[PDB]
DNA sequence: AGCAGCTGCACCTTCACGGCGGGCTTGAT
């Protein structure tokens, strides 16, 4: 509702690679942009999209291998 | 007798995902340290070029005709700027034991089916089918759009015996064509081994490499994904390419369809060329299905006339029925 | 009635195909009646010869996995089945649905018998563990821990032995062994208090239990009224339907030297806690309560609050 | 006399449904159907067909679809202990099931006609005008067919079980055990779930949808019920289990009770 | 006299779920740091290759439906492009206490059954059944479709007593056949261990590892799940595979059925091969039930004529009766 | 977000080349600056942008080829 | 010729029955 939503999923068509979706104002601002082949690159792409498309506020969701690289403080704003 | 309620078949001629690498020509002997073709992403600035609707005659939609770039996002693969060779590699495994169904529901229909496949093998071997399989392996038909503008194609085939090569075939894929099956001295020595594995008296695991000379830094065409979701706009890509661990690739069903184009007999003009081996002989991209059920020239009617009533068709239709058994599927009531 | 003089700690056990469907209205984790029947089976097999009485089980459930799938376009789930053999004449058999699950669970159990002496201190727990390996917990076999990195031994921790600072040190050294898990407890007084609260000039009994499980995302501004912790409905025993028949009257009984009685399920409420916010490990034990003349064969965690 | 025409139209709708379903026009099959339906041989057949039991608290067929045993119609007493409770014994009066042969299940549809009481017609022991209003020829057939109709509702049978049923053990406080044969309770919380998921979800749901910024909020609500699981008892012919199992096809709709994951 | 009404037998020879990993051949000794294989989900395009239902419809709809593509989305498990060896691993517990039932109504039938099992184990101990079980553990029968194109299979068995390996066997699963039970030296020691476990003395714990050599990047086949309700078109899956802890696995009942096909004594055509031990011994892949109750050779009539009337059968059928008691099941009258 | 976040991403329009973003108390002070054309120079640019602008504490995100040049005790502070 | 036992066949009920989401639990060495 209020913040942007960044979702980092793992593409099931090949295991080990990831994709990011950015949703703002109830509509999809960015869809299926690729985010690397390891969880670190997925965390970097997620935080970059959160910074740029973040506006005032944002929430980062996604896989548990990806969110192990981001501290729990830096997942909401 | 009647047809079984459940009746399934296995799969022979199993390929794997065809991986792509990029390098130079005349280095074709040391082509194992080549970097992959990485799939790339970009954005274009086109124009509106779809045909306008009946509601689209107003001024607020001819303003879209006048000044509206499109701004689309697409994937693209490319050779590097100092490389003119695309190398496509995979492995094949020909098993054998074609007639025996994997599951059934009748004891009588299984006996009649096994008797029919057995008397087919007694009359003639797999020489026509293995001939056309090795022929479709000879010219590199698994390069679909990567072969319509290439300067040279070369196919290398290695018989892996015990972790190591035991026999080597070298071809010229542009000399052998796509409209006629011929004879030679190396294609026959390959087709003998393919039929030997297809009968069940061997162990055929092959490794296939193909080199295609495109040009320095031009576009190669991997397989495009099938995103089975709902359509949307401005937030979709609409062109995603296939890649195996940051390396462009082609699906296994594409390589399987390519070396399965052996069906040159149908009720239409057979002088055009071979189509694939499917029941009701369909090619959906052209929008036409040969071997229609209006005529009695499809797989099911010929099969149920051969098995139950013992009405045998011509030998070419028998080759087609045995190729349909080798392909696999679910043929039951 | 009983207060254990010592605790026995079995390490992290694994169960491959347990029972998912636990009751006609619930699914998920199995019933604690299975665990109480399991410790009574351990008592019947080992406890007679070693002069020890085993009673009470604390359930942990370090991890839980279910074999379910969600159909396309529906938010409901279905179970994955097995393929039974054919009846006869080649005809396929009628499917009877059942659910399965994979569990990793450790359980501590309290022994109170006077058959523990000065010389048997560690061989008792080893002899219990060697017999609890060739058995099953909820219809699923216990995985045997073949050749791996590092094994896991049992423990025989005496309760009253030691100073009070040493008593809290023993409680901490036992709580450190099962900290990444949880614990299932029975909350009946909370359900009765919520019954007294919810009943305001209208009659209801069982939609009380349905109220504490759903997600009340509806409110006049919307607001979501929360609940204290994970509250889950559980099968807490049976209730009688028929009078008790004499041991040789019911046709096709299980055995002909036991009285038989037709029962049905009862439903209670429970909570999943963490094992470091209780400060009492002689708690969390489950016991039977029979009352054999009026039915109501129940099991619970007494002395909790 | 009073309601004879209602059951006459009932048998006529059954006959016309059978004629529209079969539609055979060879060797006078419709005449052979009208020979049975238009007379009162159908009433003699409905008096003949025995096997219904009217059992709600006990139904053995969910445990196994071929498990011949004893089925019961008896509610337990209320327990004494606080907290837990089952079998809906407080209010919201129950609906009963019918277990027996499926080929006579239509006979229960004869006894559930909603004319001056459907459940009253199923057990017409209190009435006396309908007992002579059923037939017109004599009085012995009236009492015989009435006794057959009120007989196939409630019958005792013999206390029995099966090897495919469930039989447990329970330790007693002193010594010895009990055998504890459970059964399947045919309770309808299915209707509560259908009401809370599809009846009044719509109006309050759109009120929460398009009136968040507005103060216009209805005095109502909804419920989501996450993670349900469907369980089916009869495969594709659910009427072999019971009659209430035909009303709801499978769909036991089991509630979730799963432990939290640590991280 | 009269038999019991409840008679249940618990299952001995209890296996786990066989887990799959991938690696290279000639590193089969340090095979503990190998990564697992993972199930992927691919969306495919094909044709309509099933039989048409030409009743109560119009033919133009069928002619449109055959000339159109068909989109699906299934599951698949592969090996990586640099690993040719599939490792399948599980454990096994032989319990012992075979003839003791877990439920019996009549005490006289219980005593007569105990005396019959005692007479059998005194005359002919568990020397044939354990030998056939060790043979089925020896040839890798628990790899069902991972054994049809395998170049070489190798089975390593470890006996575990307290916390370490006490005895190690190694077999070549391809030299040991699938249809004849010969005699050897190490196989007899493994059979003697299984027999000493089945006789109540110990509860033997074995660890079985199998290495199958397929080829780089080929297809491995895990177990498939029985899902009756796939929801609605445009989103369904139609093939789901089984995996635990994000690693492709095989069901435990499939392994249990694999090491149970020991019955070669069924009356008609015993040279076709052994079948699994079943009452009215049936195969789902055949749709036929051998050991029908018409010819008195099923489990129930043999057990009733052995116990109640003391009409003992041949030893080759006493083996089948005791194997059915070892397997388990629910019987009652 | 209290600490500084330095994210190194890879440009998907030209593979092999990297870019760096710095967060710095909820408003980005560096946007899509040119890092190196290899993981070593990307690691050097990330550590430079963490040395400045990271006065109390920082967090460095990025790929596994990039973070293989920094020891595990120097990525988070 | 007359009961026990096995196999084949007729009888019966009911339309899927919505998606923008929705919860409460996680330690100390």
């Amino acid at each position: 509702s209020r913040p942007t939503v960044v979702t980092v999923t793992e593409t099931p068509r090949n295991p080990g690679s990831y994709e990011v979706n950015v949703e703002r104002d109830g509509k999809m601002v960015v869809g299926r942009a690729r985010a690397g082949s390891d969880p670190g690159a997925a965390a970097a792409k997620a935080m970059q999209m959160a910074m740029e498309w973040g506006s005032p506020n944002y929430v980062i969701l996604g896989s548990n291998k990806v969110l192990a690289f981001i501290p729990e403080q830096l997942r909401v704003k | 007798l009647s047809t079984a309620s459940v009746l399934a078949f296995e799969r022979k001629l199993d390929p794997s995902d065809a991986l792509m690498s990029a390098g130079a020509w005349a280095q074709r002997d040391a082509s194992q340290e080549w970097p992959a073709v990485t799939v790339r992403e970009k954005s274009v600035r086109g124009t509106i070029s779809n045909r306008l609707k009946t509601k689209d005659r107003d001024p607020a939609k001819l303003d879209a005709s006048i000044q509206s770039p499109n701004l689309q996002t697409v994937d693209v693969a490319n050779l590097p700027s100092d490389a003119d060779t695309l190398k496509v590699r995979f492995t094949l495994r020909v098993l054998g034991g074609a007639g025996t169904p994997s599951a059934c529901n009748d004891a009588a229909y299984r006996d009649k089916l096994l008797q029919t496949v057995a008397t087919y093998v007694n009359e003639q071997g797999f020489a026509e089918l293995a001939r056309r399989y090795a022929h479709n392996l000879a010219n590199a038909r698994f390069l679909w759009r990567n072969r319509v503008g290439a300067e040279a194609v070369e196919v290398r085939i290695n018989h892996i015996r015990q972790g190591e090569v035991a026999r080597t075939w070298r071809f010229d894929a542009l000399a052998i064509g796509l409209r006629d099956f011929k004879a030679d001295a190396e294609l026959d020595a390959l087709a003998e081994l393919i039929a030997s594995g297809l009968s069940g008296s061997g162990h055929v695991l092959l490794e296939v490499v193909a080199f295609a000379r495109i040009g320095d830094g031009q576009e190669v065409f991997p397989s495009q994904e099938l995103i089975l979701d709902k359509g949307d706009k401005k937030g979709q890509k609409s062109k995603t390419l296939y890649s195996v661990r940051d390396a462009a690739a082609i699906h296994s069903q594409k390589i399987g369809n390519a070396l399965r184009t052996i069906d040159t007999w149908y009720p239409d003009e057979d002088g055009l060329g071979p189509i694939a081996v499917e029941p009701y002989g369909s090619v959906t991209s052209q929008g036409k299905a040969y071997r229609q059920p209006k005529q009695k020239l499809d797989f099911y009617t010929l099969l149920d006339n051969w098995v139950l009533r013992d009405e045998a068709p011509a030998v070419e239709q028998q080759h087609y029925v045995i190729a349909n058994l080798i392909r696999g599927g679910v043929f039951g009531e | 009635v009983t207060d254990p003089e010592a605790l026995l700690l079995l390490p992290r056990l694994s169960i491959q195909n347990a029972n998912a469907i636990s009751s006609p209205l619930t699914w998920g984790f199995p019933s604690p009646g299975a665990f109480t029947g399991f410790v009574h089976a351990l008592q019947r097999r080992v406890g007679i010869s070693l002069d020890i009485e085993l009673d009470g089980v604390g359930i942990v459930c370090h991890r839980f996995e279910a074999q379910i799938s969600q159909p396309a376009g529906k938010r409901t789930k279905v179970f994955n089945l097995t393929r039974n053999p054919l009846n006869r004449d080649g005809s396929t058999a009628a499917i009877v649905e059942e659910g399965r699950a994979h569990l990793e669970v450790s359980l501590l159990l309290g022994v109170h018998g006077d058959g523990l002496d000065d010389h048997p201190a560690q061989e008792i727990a080893r002899q219990v563990q060697e017999q609890a390996g060739a058995m099953r917990l909820a219809g699923g076999s216990i995985l045997p821990w073949c050749n791996e990195r590092f094994p896991a031994p049992n423990a025989e921790l005496l309760m009253l032995g030691g100073s009070d600072e040493q008593r809290r040190k023993n409680q901490r050294r036992l709580t450190r062994r099962l900290l990444p898990g949880f614990a299932l407890v029975s909350r009946e007084a909370l359900l009765q208090q919520h019954l007294e609260t919810l009943r305001t000039t209208l009659p209801e009994a069982t939609t009380l239990d349905a109220l504490l499980d759903l997600c009340r995302i509806n409110f006049e501004p919307w607001q979501v009224r929360d609940k204290p912790g994970w509250l889950v409905p559980i099968p807490a025993g049976y209730n009688a339907l028929s009078p008790l028949y004499l041991p040789g009257e019911v046709r096709n009984a299980r055995d002909r030297e036991t009285p038989l009685r037709f029962v049905e399920n009862l439903f209670g409420l429970g909570e999943w806690l963490s094992p470091h916010r209780v400060a009492a490990l002689s708690d969390l034990l489950w016991y039977h309560h029979a009352e054999p003349d009026k039915g109501l064969y129940r099991w619970s965690t007494p002395r909790f609050v | 006399q009073e309601l004879r025409q209602f059951i006459e139209s009932f048998i006529q709708e059954r006959l016309q449904g059978k004629l529209d379903k079969l539609h055979p026009d060879e060797d006078d099959k419709r005449q052979t159907l009208l020979a049975t339906h238009r007379r009162e041989a159908w009433l003699a057949d409905a008096a003949r067909r025995v096997g219904q039991l009217q059992l709600v608290t006990h139904t053995l067929k969910p445990i196994h679809p071929d498990a011949r045993g004893s089925n019961l119609h008896s509610l337990p007493q209320a327990p004494g202990q606080p907290g837990l409770a089952g079998s809906h014994e407080l209010g919201d009066r129950l609906v009963s099931d019918v277990v027996g042969n499926a080929a006579a299940l239509d006979v229960f549809k004869f006894l559930s006609l909603q004319y001056q009481g459907k459940n009253l017609l199923n057990w017409l022991t209190e009435d006396s005008a309908e007992a002579v209003q059923a037939l017109s020829d004599n009085a012995e057939q009236a009492r015989e067919w009435r006794q057959a109709f009120i007989g196939i509702t409630a019958v005792k049978g013999a206390p029995a079980s099966h090897s495919l049923a469930k039989q447990l053990y329970f330790p007693l406080p002193g010594s010895g055990y009990h055998l504890l044969a459970p059964l399947f309770p045919t309770s309808l919380v299915h209707h509560v779930h259908a009401l809370l998921r599809e009846a009044r979800f719509g109006d309050a749901a759109k009120a929460a949808r398009e009136a968040r910024s507005r103060q216009e909020s209805w005095p109502h609500g909804f419920s989501e019920y996450p993670n349900l699981a469907i369980q089916k008892f009869g495969g594709t012919k659910p009427q072999n289990i019971s009659q209430l199992n035909s009303e709801r096809y499978g769909e036991n709709w089991l509630l979730p009770s799963l432990p939290p994951h640590w991280q």
